[PDB]
């Protein structure tokens, strides 16, 4: 029944920074049966790092050492991009094995603006009798950013369900995909259908947009 | 080459039961003490149970009695028998190898989700979406339980793919993919989106033709 804490929760870091994430223990566990794992999102987790004791030249294996105490940490010496992660401590020194919570590791960029397109429904969906209006907003940078849907001009959000993608492990960007869905019938009410996209990198909105009976 | 690989994952009933299996190989088995793990959606690792070469098992508490461990060393496998499941059981699942007394968890398998919920399997609708660089997507909608595998041109299309986490609305998900490819390769050359959707047994294939 020994706990794992880890501190941060989470965490966001320059390329180049030295980062430490902490495992803090409710009582003692033994330096040899703390490990830690790293997990990208939607992978398995790998073995990350684990502490022992070494024997000098012509020791015998008889002997050996370790520590007792409730600190353990893991340490990036220079954070770069594809350490995106959330990494978990885990402890074998009591039963059951526990781990801590996770600390996610999110890295610190270049402001970047994003590239979007927008899709009309597609014939099949309509002769289903539905239609989503796709907008994608890919690769910017920091991940917060705000989108507006426009119809004929007047803003809509009535039918719009929004989903950001985990950081990239190599430019370390962020993309959304805004999905507008409305019945055919009510689709065919209204001409010009707009995605406005607001984003730090700049107060001019950038604006996808196309006309239903072009 | 030292693999482990799942099955047995999928949609099922609370108070209904499921049979996970995990498939060995390139190591000797019978070696190694063997562990479960398993992973709420959103959430952190979590050990569920272990079974010594020795065949000794142990089981988080709160799964005692519910779950059963075991293996067959014959056929290089490990089980995990589920009965009783509830709501909280719902989870990636991952078989592990132990290094030593087990604890060290070197090898994982890459996890075969289990849902449990009385809503019931529905095949995703795949839809096509059509419009230097051309971006083109997939729409998958309408589906339940998780998850989907979305590839491009059966997976020779890797680059330039962003594949968005499905958001759940009335009990069905949805999900969209874009690819990012040369003006020159589309419509010059097929690109289609391959959907598998296992728990319906859905598999589709939906070619992007432009529009007219």
């Amino acid at each position: 029944q020994i706990q794992l804490t880890q501190s941060p929760s989470s965490l966001s870091a320059s390329v180049g920074d030295r980062v430490t994430i902490t495992c803090s223990a409710s009582s003692s566990v033994n330096s040899s049966a703390l490990f830690w794992y790293q997990q990208k999102p939607g992978k398995a987790p790998k073995p990350w790092i684990y502490l022992t004791s070494n024997l000098a030249s012509g020791v015998p294996s008889r002997f050996s050492g370790s520590g007792s105490g409730t600190d353990y940490t893991l340490t990036i010496s220079s954070l770069q991009p594809e350490d995106f992660a959330t990494y978990y401590c885990q402890q074998i020194s009591g039963n059951p094995w526990t781990f801590g919570q996770g600390t996610k590791v999110e890295i610190k960029r270049a402001d970047a603006a994003p590239t979007v397109s927008i899709f009309p429904p597609s014939s099949e969906q309509l002769t289903s009798g539905g239609a989503s209006v796709v907008c994608f907003l890919n690769n910017f940078y920091p991940k917060d950013i705000n989108v507006k849907w426009k119809i004929d001009g007047s803003e809509r959000q009535n039918g719009v369900l929004n989903s950001w993608t985990d950081q990239d492990s190599k430019d370390s960007t962020y993309s959304m995909s805004s999905t507008l869905t409305l019945t055919k019938d009510e689709y065919e009410r209204h001409n010009s259908y707009t995605c406005e996209a607001t984003h730090k990198t700049s107060t001019s909105p950038i604006v996808k947009s196309f006309n239903r009976n072009e | 080459e030292v693999q482990l690989v799942e099955s047995g994952g999928g949609l099922v009933q609370p108070g209904g039961s499921l049979r996970l299996s995990c498939a060995a190989s390139g190591f000797t088995f019978s070696r190694y003490t063997m562990s479960w793990v398993r992973q709420a959606p959103g959430k952190g690792l979590e050990w569920v149970a272990t079974i010594s070469g020795g065949g000794h098992t142990y089981y988080l508490d709160s799964v005692k009695g519910r779950f059963t461990i075991s293996r067959d060393n014959s056929k290089n496998t490990l089980y995990l028998q589920m009965n009783s499941l509830r709501a909280e059981d719902t989870a990636v699942y991952y078989c592990t190898r132990g290094f030593g007394d087990g604890g060290y968890f070197d090898v994982w398998g890459q996890g075969t989700l289990v849902t449990v919920s009385s809503a019931k399997t529905t095949p995703p609708s795949v839809y096509p979406l059509a419009p230097s660089m051309v971006t083109l997507g997939c729409l998958v909608k309408g589906y339940f339980p998780e998850p989907v595998t979305v590839t491009w041109n059966s997976g020779s299309l890797s680059s330039g793919v962003h594949t968005f986490p499905a958001v759940l609305q009335s009990d069905l998900y949805t999900l969209s993919s874009s690819v990012t490819v040369p003006s020159s390769t589309w419509p010059s050359e097929t690109v289609t989106c391959n959907v598998a959707h296992p728990a319906s047994s859905t598999k589709v294939d939906k070619k992007i033709v432009p529009r007219d």
